[PDB]
């Protein structure tokens, strides 16, 4: 796992499409995001370190 | 010099693609998945996506037929393009439908292609909910 | 010509021609011309299909379930042992007897050896010649082995490869080309200490042309 | 026959061992397909020869290979049908150019350097 | 020209040959269905 | 043109030459030198040329 | 050229002066009469036909072999005439009477040297075969074989004065310099990086000039 | 320039080819012009390089700043 | 030569035989490419071989005629082509004073659909008015079996004499 | 009794149907129906349609 995420980090540029939905507070609308779970991981363990 | 090749693609494009490949024999010679690839700035990713930089991207893919076609439909079209290309220089290398038979001959089918990828999507019709079931279905058992 | 196809379409016809005798059996099951498959019961699937029975007597269940796993292993061995008996008929016969087709062509390759006094190489040449079924001569001379081996193309190159590298003074082959018919007999040698005995039965079949290419490249070898 | 300019055609006998080649190199993974392949394989020097068929209403799309094959030294051979061609080569479309590729201590290169001869033997 | 079927061992002209392949190996289920 | 024909039967009847596959490289033209010539010529041998 | 088309063109101009056309297969050889005046032109339509310098018009398309007629030898004194055909059979035809008098059996493959001897009893055929047939033309009969290499021989040819030596060049990057008589061979001209072509001697015999399948021409002088 | 005057035995193939063989020969001695360019800026700016990946932009860069 | 179709004429529900009809293609070209339509089709109405297959004929009278053949409708009101609606009259040379000639039943000028009427005698005034389809070359004895069938009022037969298959022979 | 014997029959038939060559060309195909004396098209059957057709007919006779 860790050295996928250094090769995507490295060499990965181009991503696969994130789709969006929105939460509805009745006051505003809030994005939320879906993103692929391999760039997520790769994302979630550069936002740790 | 290019007959057919220069009625496949523009003139400009033509001449900048023997330019750079250095001679209508030095680009005959070529592969067509090389051809596409003359003239392909190593443009840097100014923070942007690699996709917005358009990578691998030459000047038949910068030419007239080819932009003329949506962004989704563009890089196939180039390789397509590119293939006809190289087949023309094939010919005009060996100085052959100097009128431009083949040139012709090329065209038409890159337009056909074109308007099959570009062509309404069929009529298909929708599958209505099946029925509620009821009794008993057999299913096997085993592994 | 005859055509191949291609892995796709080799997949569709396996796929198909099973497919048909899975249904041919199945409508034979159908029309009672077949009794219903029995289930396929080995040792661990012994508890899963004989499990309410093989409390009733064990040891008769084990029994049966061994007794159909060797009707199956049984089945399967009586036609690949009759097959691999073929094997040995054929190989005798039919699978080793070729002959490379030489039947409009012979190529011939005669090479000139300089060093031959050991018995063991011309007794492994000759059993090279007889069993790849092809023919010629050998000559032997003052510093001189003459071996001419005309047979099928593919004799040729084991024997070219064989006497090259598999057979060690050298060896060179001096003439290897294509003749119209066969010129020499069995594969034996000749001792000839004299140039004019070796060069009249080289005549006899006329073939002095290679003993005459032997003699110059000797000369060649002994002038440079 | 119906390509005259096809100066190196081989004969009804030579294309049944040359189709035969093809298919066994397409086993072993020693074939490259389409004429695009067959320059990149001549341009890496990793090629040995190249089968080509006759057959193709802009002919010239393949003369671009004997004389690059003069520029590496590789031996060209010329076939009458392209779907044969494309048969042997595990393809159902026709194929028009084919070359066969050098593997390290590959269990072809009898079968090989034989062809190669014949070609030699059928230039002129 | 004259071609052997490899599924079918019939001399058929190459003309048709490769047509003749794709209408001779076709699933009779594709017909059922 | 001849040069680079004997150049390539040179390649060909002599291979893991580490001098002849460098000046093969400067041969060939400059998109063609490390795109197919330098890979290929590293896979054959890692001489010191 | 390959395309049937003969160009007769000048010493001094660059363009061809005469056009001679009529043959649709690929010309395979073309020589001058020894007179001067005709010329055979043999092609793969498996004839030879016959042009002349003050009529330009096929004198005699003489046919007869089997296959297309690869090479042409004329005697030295221009009174016969020896096609050999692609299917190993060479006719040696009158040219003053029209009809074939030798036929030259025995080859194998298809013979691609063949040059008549300028002693006048002579002839030499090569052919694809790794061999060389020398015949006789008083004796009616093949006098030798010559196993000069191991690839198609496609250059025979004697000394244009005497005919001593005799120039064997096939397809093994090599050539042999054998002798009129035994034809033993003399000198190995190797060092072509390609195919050995073609090949021809000079007028007073002291330098042999033939060309390879490497785009490039060898000379070979005395020393 | 005497060829294009001309249309506005010395075919005009060879002075084709002789042209399409120029544009390569420039080419070749951009890049070495660039090449020059890059090293000498280096000193006053040894970053545009990667910034400006574009040879001929990369010398219209420099001219425009110096 | 002229294209050969075939109809089996099944009335009440007994197949009466065969009934061999030649489309004269040299004097209706058009009546005869309708016919070749009608008779097996490839796609009409949305990828379906819409023709003459399971008509039946709406109008017998006994020794006159036996028309029908209308799949639109069923009682002789249908009118479909292959020109997409009714076509013209091919040509006015071929008369209808034969028994056997089927021609193209219409209301009118220029309103030729998929009615055929089967001629049972010679009818002069036919002639000109209708273009004769074709001839029945074979199977004319089911042909005079359905023309004398008992017909009730405006001609309708009383039994049902459809065609059970239809195609090019 | 004759269920038996009549359904096996056509077991058979069906068996020899499967283990018949049939020529893949249309044209060919009409010819040789047309020879059979059958009519080439069945109400505008397609041409598998019609190659089983004639399969069926060859295998019955």
């Amino acid at each position: 796992a860790l050295s996928r995420i250094k090769r995507h980090l490295l060499t990965q540029r181009a991503f696969k499409e994130v789709g969006i939905e929105f939460m509805d507070l009745y006051s505003h609308l809030v994005p939320v995001y879906d993103v692929e779970p391999l760039e997520k991981i790769t994302d979630a363990y550069l936002d740790q370190y | 010099i290019a007959p057919n090749l220069s009625i496949i693609i523009g003139a400009s494009t033509a001449a900048k693609i023997m330019g750079v490949a250095g001679g209508l024999t030095n680009l005959s010679k070529m592969p067509a998945c090389n051809i596409m690839l003359l003239g392909a700035q190593r443009k840097t990713l100014s923070g942007f996506s690699s996709t917005s930089v358009l990578p691998h991207t030459g000047y038949i893919y910068h030419s007239d037929i080819v932009q003329s076609l949506p962004p989704d439909l563009r890089r196939k079209a180039a390789r397509l393009v590119a293939a006809k290309c190289t087949l023309a220089a094939r010919v005009d290398s060996f100085h052959e439908s100097t009128e431009g038979k083949v040139g012709y001959e090329l065209k038409d089918e890159i337009e056909r292609k074109f308007d099959k990828w570009q062509e309404p999507p069929p009529v298909k019709q929708v599958k209505p909910l099946p029925a509620p079931l009821d009794g008993q279905r057999k299913k096997r058992g085993g592994r | 010509l005859g055509v191949y196809l291609t892995k796709k379409e080799q997949k569709k016809l396996r796929r198909q021609t099973r497919r048909e005798a899975q249904k041919e059996l199945q409508e034979k099951v159908r029309l009672g011309l077949m009794p219903p498959p029995e289930p396929k019961v080995r040792i661990s699937n012994l508890m899963r299909v004989l499990g309410t029975e093989a409390v009733q007597d064990p040891t008769k269940v084990e029994a049966h379930v061994r007794a159909q796993m060797a009707k199956r292993q049984k089945a399967h061995e009586e036609a690949n042992a009759a097959r691999k008996l073929t094997a040995e008929q054929r190989k005798v016969k039919k699978i080793k007897k070729l002959k490379e087709d030489i039947s409009q062509g012979v190529h011939i390759s005669v090479y000139r050896v300089r060093n031959l006094s050991n018995p063991a190489k011309k007794f492994k040449i000759e059993a090279n010649a007889g069993q790849l079924y092809l023919t010629g001569v050998v000559v032997l001379h003052k510093d001189v082995n003459v071996v001419v081996v005309e047979g099928g193309p593919k004799a040729q190159k084991k024997f070219k490869r064989l006497m090259l590298h598999r057979i060690k003074n050298k060896c060179v082959l001096v003439w290897e080309g294509t003749a119209k018919d066969r010129s020499f007999g069995e594969m034996k040698f000749k001792q000839c200490p004299t140039e004019n005995m070796a060069r009249e039965h080289f005549k006899k079949h006329g073939a002095e042309h290679y003993w005459d290419l032997a003699l110059s490249e000797s000369v060649l070898e002994s002038t440079d | 026959d119906v390509n005259p300019k096809a100066y190196p055609l081989a004969d009804a006998h030579l294309t049944k061992k040359l189709l035969d080649l093809v298919q066994q190199s397409c086993n072993y993974k020693q074939l490259r397909k389409g004429a695009n392949e067959a320059t990149k394989t001549l341009n890496r020097g990793i090629s040995e020869f190249i089968v080509m068929a006759a057959d193709a209403e802009p002919l010239e799309i393949i003369l671009h290979l004997p004389l690059l094959c003069e520029d590496k030294n590789v031996p060209y051979v010329f076939v009458r049908s392209k779907q044969a061609l494309g048969r042997a080569c595990g393809v159902s479309r026709p194929v028009i150019a084919c070359s066969v590729t050098i593997k390290e201590g590959s269990q072809l290169k009898q079968q090989i350097q034989s062809i190669q001869q014949s070609i030699e033997r059928l230039l002129v | 020209e004259y071609l052997v079927s490899p599924i079918t061992g019939e001399k058929i002209p190459a003309s048709k040959m490769q047509e003749h392949m794709r209408i001779g190996l076709l699933d009779p289920r594709w017909l059922e269905q | 043109n001849i040069a680079n024909t004997l150049m390539a039967k040179a390649l060909q009847e002599c291979p893991n030459s580490g001098i002849l596959w460098s000046e093969a490289i400067f041969l060939e033209a400059r998109p063609q030198r490390r795109t197919k010539s330098v890979d290929a010529l590293k896979k054959c041998e890692h001489d010191p040329h | 050229a390959a395309d049937g088309s003969v160009k007769l063109w000048s010493l001094d101009s660059d363009e061809p002066v005469a056009d001679i056309e009529g043959h649709t297969v690929r010309v395979a050889r073309v020589m001058w009469h020894p007179s001067g005046r005709f010329l055979g032109t043999t092609c793969y339509d498996r004839s030879w036909r016959l042009w002349d310098l003050e009529a330009q018009e096929e004198i005699l398309h003489q046919e007869g072999h089997s296959m297309g007629v690869y090479d042409i030898a004329f005697h030295q004194d221009g009174s016969l005439a020896g096609t050999g055909g692609l299917d190993a059979f060479g006719r040696v035809w009158d040219l003053r009477t029209g009809r074939c008098i030798m036929f030259l059996e025995g080859h194998l493959k298809e013979i691609y040297g063949i040059n008549f001897s300028p002693n006048g009893y002579h002839i030499a055929t090569g052919s694809g075969d790794n061999t060389c047939k020398v015949w006789d033309l008083r004796q009616r009969r093949c006098v030798y074989t010559i196993p000069a290499h191991q690839n198609l021989v496609t250059g025979v040819k004697f000394e244009p004065i005497h005919g001593n030596f005799l120039l064997t060049g096939a397809y093994d990057n090599t050539a042999k310099i054998w002798t009129h008589p035994g034809w033993s061979p003399l000198k190995t001209l190797a060092g072509h990086e390609g195919k050995v072509m073609g090949l021809d001697i000079s007028s007073d015999g002291q330098l042999i000039a033939t060309c390879s399948y490497d785009r490039t021409f060898k000379l070979w002088m005395a020393e | 320039k005497q060829a294009k005057a001309s249309e506005v035995a010395a075919p005009e193939y060879r002075v084709i080819v002789d042209a399409n063989n120029l544009t390569v020969e420039i080419e070749n001695e951009l890049n070495i012009i660039h090449k020059f360019i890059r090293d000498k800026y280096s000193k006053r700016f040894p970053e545009l390089e990667s910034l400006v990946p574009n040879a001929l932009d990369y010398i219209r860069t420099v001219k425009e700043l110096g | 030569v002229n294209p050969v179709v075939f109809f089996d004429v099944s009335i009440g529900g007994q197949e009466v035989g065969r009934m061999k009809i030649e489309l004269f293609a040299d004097v209706v070209p058009k009546t005869a490419e309708n016919f070749r339509q009608f008779c097996t089709g490839e796609f009409r109405k949305d990828g379906v071989p819409i023709g003459y297959k399971g008509s039946t004929f709406h109008r017998v009278i006994k020794d006159f005629m036996i028309q029908g053949g209308d799949f639109v409708n069923g009682d002789g009101t249908g009118v479909a082509s292959i020109y997409r609606g009714p076509f013209a009259d091919e040509n006015f040379k071929l008369r209808h004073s034969a028994p056997g000639l089927l021609s193209m039943a219409n209301s009118g000028p220029s309103t030729n659909g998929c009615q055929f009427f089967i001629t049972c005698s010679k009818c002069d005034w036919l002639d000109g008015k209708h273009v004769v389809f074709g001839k029945i070359i074979d199977g004319l004895l089911v042909m005079r079996k359905i023309e004398n069938v008992p017909t009730g009022p405006n001609n309708k037969p009383k039994l049902p004499v459809v065609i059970s298959q239809c195609g090019e022979m | 009794s004759e269920r038996q014997a009549e359904v096996l029959a056509e077991f058979e038939r069906r068996k020899r149907a499967r283990q018949i060559n049939v020529s893949t060309d249309d044209s060919e195909v009409k010819a040789c129906l047309r020879a059979l004396g059958e009519p080439i098209t069945l109400f505008g059957e397609g041409p598998a349609e019609r190659r089983e057709r004639l399969r069926n007919i060859l295998s019955v006779v």
